[PDB]
């Protein structure tokens, strides 16, 4: 059998309640994660269900911190959960050494507690993974965190249903600037790549979201995208498209 | 075994049931009347399966 | 075929593994509208609007509003099939037939 | 299948275990509880079981407070638990207000406490592993609203009621009720009222010792009508009866 | 631990108490009777086997108050249980509230002790039913209860529990009328003795008779006493 | 059928079957109605409750209810006579309870 | 059933034994024999 | 979860009956046989082995006689590790009545509360029983030599000769035609011996496979003298009652 | 039953639960090779990273428990991590409780009693990863100390893991049988790791690189990590061999 | 039947079932209706009563005097979600001085109903909730589902024959929420929004129920001959 709970295992290697967990997050929202020079710049892909909607007052980007942003797919209120444990693991660090939690850190602690719901059975796995990162004391960095435990640096991540369009083009975006890029620029291309990754998602309608934690622009603290700079990455987008 | 329109009536039948009102949407309703069905353009039904 | 032994699965025996999944929103407009072409079809119904209402329903569930939509529409001793008939005919496939009150209403 | 878990659901969508609970109500011999605005009259089938039961210290009347009564019909052995907690939350509101408790209010405290089944559910202190199994007609006067009854579910979930009845003959009784209550019943036409519909639904012949009355009201309190005048009213039915 | 070992079925019913109650069927008999001045509790013994001394072998009537007896029909080991707790009980009342318990107190607690098990999880319900009968303080009046693992008690004029207890209770419709019991203590206890030699029969070595008298007066009979009262019985017949 | 599992896939498919019908165990009312047919061929009591007969059963069909009747009948035919009431029913529902449950 | 086979288990000891009586004490050997392979310790087991 | 690989281990059955019980009572019979005599002088505890081999140490050996107490020992007839839990508590509870009555432990009393223990199992926790069954010999100065058989349930009942283990219905026929209330410990001595010669787990029956011992008030003053016989004491009165 | 989907014992005796763990280990396709020098231990794993958009130098499978003693992992990384976090707060609690800082050996035996306890429970799965703790103690010497996922550990002269290690067991095995003692005579720590490197291309066949090595040294008193660029300077100097 | 009777699991399909399973109270629940303006929020529930002697089943519990919630599912479940709020929304004014933000307590409902979704032997609430109320940020309007999402509409609807009163709320919408000021035109829109959640259900004046929470107007629930101005 092997496949009613997570501590059964199989000689396969597999377990599959954690497998199966992955499927929720790859029917999620695309979302990414740029590693640039001064900072990271998040962006997620927010569907348009309807008319009824609100745009732009239903977020899936919650800061961690002053200065670590945090975007996720899967499931929402897990992952909303996941994102509230470690708002407490950022105090606890600031409590204790006296400091925003560093980036590599934050990571750690994650790992760990997503690693606990594998290791019991009368706890349920979690479904979700987490793109988070920002500007910290030993430069700026970008994990994506599994629902398995495994997190690793990213010079660009991206999950969700249209993240085969977006990882090609950020392999292309890597062989632009093999030295790296700015984060200012990388606001536009954020833009450019979630709207091929739209491609994906073409039965439907999208609203852009692009959030930044960069030292150049927001000083290492992490902010939201808006207004004229907001517009001006869709145009962008418009235009690569066309 | 055969027989041959014998009178029994749903005032004999011990309740009216669901199944009785699925019979008579089968039975009684393109006899009647299989003009209303062909102006619809569904077809007539015909059959039924009977099991309990 | 993740239930049966991987092995009477490899490359020719099977050869192509070919999975397929619910209709979309999109398809389940067509897998309706050939239903209804078979009936008599009214500028009164939209396809589409039907589609996007019901959620997660492949031919065969789509097939029973279809049916059950032109049996209201038999009672109701109409000769044209109107558009609120097929709508009333998606809430009785659906878990629903029930304005009960116990404890879930 | 779907009842195995200690609060699963059900392809239907609600509660499995629950289900099973309102179902066993009509185990349960028949309680009927008539409310009209004259007080509220509460009648019960007792059951004799044998001539060497002892029946006159057995009812399924139980007083929770002087100015709330309640009938009891279902599985008795829960309604023992449920008793217990509704008496202490009365005495509860007079402790700590010096006040009468809303019959509407004392109703939906011993609603709380049904819903306490689940062994690993919300973040109360869990104590059941299953729901309740008996049903309430809890009657009662407040000032506020006058004369109440209240019919309250072991699921936790509670409707006012001007006539309820529950038990084995709680369909049979309950179809003469929706036609034949109305407001300018008084007290005592009401009280006649309960002995003729539980009399048709009584399995024995309709007498005192398998019968018990009981009213609320604002005046006298809760009062349980003794046997001797419950057999003086059953009596008074029969001449009725043939004078029709 | 609070895995369920009572659950609801989709009778209506928890299987465990409908095995409960057919774990005293399998019990041995006892029957009660009360008179007009005493209460009678009689039971089935199973002090057939030899090689037994029966001093030291438990008795099937226990006292848990002065005026308060408990007898059983189920599991020896599940009823003793019920039998302690029942006993501390007692002089509690005596501690907080002064005077003895009442029969009527004693027949809810140990009502309350099956009704815990019953609704609770990872617990199962006893298989013991009881007779719990005595008087009251400063009362000649005789009480005769009957508890049952299910959580209900129910009073009676007369009841019998145990193996058989639909004979036996057949029996006491044509042997006792609710009108009126027997008038002196002696055709109590010779109406209990009668019942017992349906069923039990095979003299008085398995037949026990415990009268009690108003207010806190036990007096068991020895087999001696029981032997009379069945010869009587037996030659009159 | 009685059961629609001894059926075989050929004849399932559409045309020789468009409808298709699971009949119900009849409710406790539905039952008063069953046993209403029967008990007015009866010679019986006159205001007898039907509604008392099918509380008293649980979920039973029709052909017992049928039985019943007959049954009835035999333990009014025994006391000497020819007019029932409420009580041979009673009688008659403990009868083919306990009977049938425990087998067929 | 079990009455008729006692019965006649009961002439069978008497006829062996060679007396023309038959027994009060002669009836219990043939309930032993009757009785002897339907035994119940799990009674016991249960009530004690 | 946790209530996947559970199977509600302690349950009644459609008849009543406790699995894990009804199971026990098996477990006790595949262990040695084990008789227990009550004489007017003392109480006379015999078993026999469950194991004997010759390279097996039975010279300092111990495993079914332990003292519980200065006037009470036990005989063991089951699981060998599971007894040895109850043996503890039993030397625990012992003591503990010593030092707050500081009076000595009456056999009834001792008995009750480990047969409490097994009762308790079964009814929470979903805990397995102890699988033994003890013959107690005891002395108080009340009821004099008392004699007690515990069974797996976790209920006690008296005797003047009992067996349990193995072999416990041909043991028990032989003490019926043999026992008498004139019997003294002397002649207890032989009447066991020769019951487990006839009831012997193999073809021989020896000293070294015996474990043999008594209670007597033959000590000076009245006073109670525990005595457990070492192998060749055994062997001594082996030849005494002319076994070998 | 629940004989292979929990850790009780089976009619075979054999923990079938426990086997599984061991079949998860080598399914991450990492080899390590671990030699005890005269003076050092060091230790090279595969750091196999096939992606433009993984940072590389974030990939990694040496974690340093104690400032002395670095601990390889072969086998899943949440199970590492988890491992990792455990034996650091040992090692820490070690050195608060007893005045020094916790031997290779008994850092060893504390994840190997962790490990029987955690296939003792049956709700509780264990981590499956095989961990190798390279030292060098001052009173063991250069050691290697390996743990597995059941809680069996053994010291060793040298030793690998991974899928391919029975072809690194020939290296060693001849290297040591030639020697004929348990260590390399090397007084040199970078020599080690040149000949370490020289017996990983033979074994398994593979031209490597300083972006598929990573390469973890334990020299007296301290351990380190070498860099990229490091790793080059010995890739060259294979060469210069 | 492995996913479909615990809580605990997944699924192949990434799901759990017993959520599925407490969105279908939903469809067999009563249905209410919310729709706001920007300085008005709106909930017009349909009571249902169960037969005439019997009352009519309240749908709308005041929350507080800013604060509303409405059932649409598990009776019993939203009496444990009722209260929680609640405890949240003094303990807002008792730490910060300051009313509990609708936006604020829908995240913390949200996680709640997670961790008892996470637990084994635990439950997904099958109780949907549409939660208004008027805070510094204007008017809100919260749909709860038994996932424990929120999100944020002008018009939203749950419960039986939904479909109907989105159709209608998505073609009056640039009408209502233009108009400001004016709670009366809300209401009216409000009654005709659920007069398409209808079925030969009536409309009567004791079946409707509305309640409102306004800039300048408290949580105030209509009923009776308060809801006859508008029928």
């Amino acid at each position: 059998g092997y496949d009613l709970s997570n501590s059964v295992f199989s000689p396969d290697g597999r377990n599959f309640q954690v497998e199966y967990a992955v499927k929720a997050v790859e029917n999620g929202t695309t979302s990414i994660g740029i590693k640039c020079n001064d900072g990271v710049v998040f962006a997620v892909e927010k569907l348009i269900t309807s008319k009824l909607l609100v745009p732009q007052k239903n977020v899936k980007i919650q800061v961690v911190d002053r200065h670590i942003g945090c975007v996720y797919s899967g499931l929402i209120p897990d992952g909303r959960h996941l994102v509230n444990r470690g708002r407490e693991e950022a105090a606890s660090f600031k409590k204790l050494y006296k400091t925003p939690i560093p980036i590599p850190a934050f990571a750690d602690r994650l790992g760990q507690y997503v690693q606990a719901h594998t290791l019991y059975n009368s706890v349920r796995p979690f479904g979700v993974s987490t793109i988070f990162g920002g500007v910290d004391k030993n430069g700026a960095h970008l994990y994506m965190l599994e629902p398995s435990g495994s997190y690793w640096g990213y010079k660009g991540a991206a999950t969700g249903k249209g993240r085969q369009s977006a990882k090609a083009e950020l392999e292309k975006l890597v062989d632009h600037h093999p030295e790296g890029l700015s984060a200012r620029e990388a606001v536009k291309q954020a833009a450019k790549i979630i709207y091929l990754a739209h491609e994906d998602n073409k039965e439907k309608d999208f609203e852009l979201e692009i959030s930044w934690c960069s030292l150049s622009e927001t000083n290492g603290l992490h902010k939201f995208v808006k207004g004229d700079l907001l517009q001006e990455a869709i145009d962008f987008a418009q235009k690569e498209i066309n | 075994t055969v027989e041959e329109k014998p009178d029994v009536t749903y005032s004999d039948v011990g309740g009216c049931k669901d199944q009785i009102e699925k019979l008579r949407e089968v039975v009684e309703l393109p006899l009647l009347s299989p003009e209303r069905f062909a102006t619809l353009g569904i077809d007539p039904p015909k059959g039924i399966l009977l099991y309990g | 075929v993740d239930v049966l032994d991987p092995a009477l699965l490899r490359s020719g025996r099977l050869d192509r593994k070919i999975e397929f999944p619910l209709p979309s929103e999109d398809s389940r407009a067509q897998i309706l509208q050939i239903h209804s072409r078979k009936m008599t079809t009214d500028d009164d119904i939209n396809w589409q609007e039907l589609a996007r209402s019901t959620d997660e329903f492949n031919g065969a569930q789509l097939k029973a509003v279809t049916v059950e939509a032109g049996m209201i529409a038999l009672r109701n001793g109409q000769s044209s099939v109107k558009h609120e008939d097929f709508v009333e005919g998606i809430s009785e496939v659906q878990a629903r037939k029930s304005k009960s009150v116990s404890f879930y209403a | 299948e779907y009842d195995r878990g200690v609060s699963t659901f059900s392809p239907e969508g609600r509660l499995f275990q629950v289900e099973y609970s309102l179902e066993a109500i009509k185990l349960g011999s028949t309680a009927i509880g008539i409310a009209t605005k004259e007080g509220v009259v509460l009648g019960v089938e007792k059951r004799a079981t044998s001539p060497l039961l002892e029946s006159d210290s057995i009812e399924k009347i139980v007083e929770i407070d002087r100015h709330i009564g309640c009938a009891m019909s279902g599985l008795t052995a829960d309604a023992r638990s449920m008793i217990e907690h509704a008496r202490t939350a009365a005495v509860t509101h007079n402790l700590y207000y010096d006040e009468d408790i809303n019959v509407e209010s004392l109703t939906q405290s011993v609603c709380d406490l049904a819903l306490r089944f689940g062994e690993g559910a919300s973040g109360e202190e869990r104590l059941m592993s299953r729901p309740f199994g008996v049903a309430l007609l809890i009657a009662g006067h407040d000032a506020d609203d006058g004369y109440q009854l209240f019919h309250a579910e072991p699921s936790g979930t509670f409707y006012r009621y001007n006539a309820k009845a529950i038990g084995s003959g709680s369909e049979g009784a309950q179809a003469e009720l929706l036609n034949e209550w109305h407001s300018s019943l008084t007290l005592k036409e009401a009280e006649l009222l309960v002995l003729k519909i539980l009399k048709q639904v009584m399995e024995e012949k309709l007498d005192e010792n398998n019968a018990q009355l009981s009213c609320i009201t604002k005046q006298d309190g809760f009062k349980i009508y003794d046997n001797e005048k419950t057999a003086e009213l059953i009596k008074e039915l029969k001449e009725k009866e043939a004078a029709e | 631990y609070d895995r369920a070992l009572s659950i609801f079925s989709p009778d209506g019913h928890i299987f465990q108490v409908e095995y409960a109650l057919e774990a005293v069927k399998r019990g041995t008999c006892a029957v009660g009777v009360k008179g007009k001045n005493c209460v009678v509790l009689g039971c089935e013994r199973r002090s057939t086997l030899k090689l037994q001394d029966t001093r030291i072998t438990p008795s099937k009537v226990s006292k848990i108050d002065s005026h308060v007896v408990l007898s059983f029909s189920g599991l020896n080991a599940d009823s003793r249980i019920l039998i302690e707790k029942a006993r501390v009980e007692a002089q509690s009342h005596r501690l907080t509230l002064e005077d003895p318990v009442t029969v009527e107190y004693l027949t809810r607690y140990v009502a309350g002790v099956q009704q815990r098990y019953t609704q609770s999880g990872g617990v199962r319900p006893f298989g013991v039913s009881t007779l719990i009968a005595g008087f009251d303080p400063r009362d000649d009046e005789p009480k005769l209860y009957q508890t049952e693992p299910s959580g209900i008690y129910s009073s009676w004029s007369a009841q019998t529990i145990g193996r058989n207890s639909k004979t036996v209770r057949e029996f006491l419709e044509k042997n006792y009328d609710r009108k009126e019991p027997p008038a002196t203590v002696e055709e109590c206890v010779k109406l209990t003795v009668r019942s017992l030699l349906e069923v039990v029969q095979t003299g008085a070595k398995n037949i026990e008779i415990t009268v009690v008298k108003p207010d806190s007066d036990i007096v068991a009979l020895s087999s001696e006493e029981i032997n009379q009262y069945v010869t009587q019985i037996e030659q009159e017949k | 059928t009685n059961r629609p599992n001894t059926l075989d896939p050929a004849l399932l498919r559409p045309g020789r079957i468009d409808r298709k019908v699971e009949f119900s165990l009849p409710d406790l009312e539905g039952r008063a109605n069953i046993f209403r047919i029967h008990s007015k061929s009866m010679s019986v009591e006159r205001g007898i409750r039907w509604e008392l007969i099918s509380r008293l059963c649980p979920n039973s069909t029709g052909a017992e209810l049928r039985s019943v009747c007959t049954e009835a009948g035999m333990f009014a035919i025994r006391a000497r006579r020819k007019v029932a009431t409420e009580k041979d029913f009673l009688k008659a529902v403990d009868k083919v309870i306990s009977g049938y449950k425990k087998f067929s | 059933a079990d009455i008729q086979a006692m019965c006649t288990e009961a002439g069978l000891l008497a006829l062996r034994e060679r007396r023309m009586q038959v027994t009060a004490e002669d009836f219990k050997q043939a309930k032993e024999r009757v009785m002897k392979n339907k035994v119940e310790e799990n009674l016991e087991g249960l009530y004690l | 979860g946790s209530r996947r690989y559970d199977s509600r281990t302690t349950i009644f059955s459609p008849e009543g009956r406790l699995y894990q019980v009804e199971y026990a009572l098996e477990s006790i019979s595949h262990a040695g046989t084990a008789i227990g005599i009550m004489a007017s002088d003392g109480i006379v505890l015999a078993a026999e082995r469950k194991v004997t081999s010759t390279l097996l140490e039975q010279d300092t050996s111990t495993e079914k006689l332990y003292k519980l107490n200065d006037k009470i020992a036990v005989a063991v007839a089951g699981l060998t590790a599971d007894a040895e839990i109850l043996i503890n508590t039993a030397r625990i509870h012992a003591q503990n009545y010593l030092k707050t009555y500081n009076e000595d432990i009456p056999v009834e009393i001792l008995v009750r509360r480990l047969s409490d223990i097994k009762q308790g199992y079964t009814q929470h926790g979903g805990l397995r029983p102890f699988g033994v069954s003890f013959i107690y010999a005891g002395y108080d100065d009340r009821y004099g030599y008392q004699l007690y058989t515990s069974n797996p349930s976790g209920n006690y009942t008296g005797w003047k000769a009992i067996s349990v283990g193995a072999n416990t219905s041909a043991a028990q026929t032989l003490l019926q035609m043999d026992y008498k209330d004139d019997m003294k410990v002397d002649d207890a001595i032989e009447l066991a011996l020769k019951t487990l010669s006839k009831t012997t787990d193999s073809s021989a029956l020896t000293y070294d496979r015996l474990e043999f011992a008594t209670i007597r008030k033959g000590a000076n003053d009245g006073e109670v003298y525990q005595k457990i016989f070492k192998p060749q004491e055994i062997k001594d009165i082996l030849v005494k009652t002319g076994i070998t | 039953g629940y004989d292979r989907h929990i850790t009780i014992f089976s009619p075979e005796g054999r923990l079938y639960q426990v086997e599984y763990a061991f079949k998860a280990t080598n399914q991450t396709n990492i080899n390590s090779l671990a030699v005890r020098g005269k003076d050092c231990t060091v230790v090279i794993s595969q750091k196999k990273v096939p992606d433009k958009l993984l940072d590389p130098t974030t990939v990694s499978y040496i974690f340093c428990i104690s400032r002395t003693i670095g601990m390889v992992v072969n086998g899943p990384i949440p199970d590492a991590r988890n491992a990792a976090l455990r034996a650091k707060a040992e090692a820490a609690e070690f050195r608060y409780k007893y005045g020094y800082d916790m031997p290779c050996d008994v850092l060893a035996k504390r994840m190997a009693n962790l490990s029987q306890i955690y296939t003792q429970r049956a709700y509780m799965r264990p981590l499956g990863v095989i961990l190798t703790f390279v030292s060098v103690d001052e009173e063991l010497g250069p050691s290697i100390y390996k743990t597995d996922p059941a809680g069996y550990y053994v010291g060793y002269k040298a030793t690998a893991t991974g899928p391919k290690q029975q072809e690194i067991t020939t290296n060693l095995e001849n290297h040591f049988k030639k020697s004929k003692i348990d260590h390399i005579n090397e007084e040199s720590w970078e020599k080690v790791v040149e000949f370490a490197i020289t017996h990983m291309i033979d074994a398994l066949g593979t031209e490597f690189s300083k972006n598929d090595l990573e390469v973890g040294v334990a020299t007296k008193d301290k351990f380190f990590t070498l860099s990229a660029e490091n790793i080059e300077e010995r890739l060259v100097a294979i060469a210069e061999q | 039947n492995n996913y479909d009777g615990d809580t605990v699991t997944f699924s192949p399909t990434g799901r759990l079932f017993q959520v599925e399973y407490a969105l279908e109270a939903i469809k067999q629940g009563s249905v209410t209706v919310g729709l706001r303006s920007n300085t008005h929020a709106v909930l017009v529930a349909l009571k249902r009563n169960a037969d005439e002697l019997s009352s009519y089943q309240k749908k709308i519990i005041k929350c507080d005097e800013h604060m509303g919630l409405s059932l649409a599912g598990l009776a019993p479940d939203a009496r444990v979600l009722s209260n929680y709020l609640r405890q949240q929304c003094n303990y807002s004014s008792l730490v910060f001085n300051r009313k509990l933000a609708v936006e604020r307590a829908g995240h913390l409902l949200c996680d709640k109903a997670q961790k008892n979704t996470q637990s084994y032997g635990g439950r997904p609430y099958g109780v949907g909730l549409l939660i208004i109320g008027y805070d510094k940020s204007g008017a809100h309007l919260l749909e709860f589902q038994p996932s424990g999402n929120v999100t944020e509409l002008y018009g939203t609807a749950i419960g039986a024959r939904s479909q109907g009163a989105k159709t209608y709320l998505e073609r009056t919408l640039d009408t209502f929420i233009k108009i400001d000021g004016n709670p009366d035109e809300l209401i009216k829109a409000g009654v005709e929004a659920i007069s398409q959640s209808l079925r030969d259900e009536s409309l009567t004046v004791d079946n409707l129920s509305i309640a409102i929470v306004g800039k300048d107007t408290p949580f105030t629930i209509y009923d009776g001959e308060a809801v006859a101005k508008y029928i």
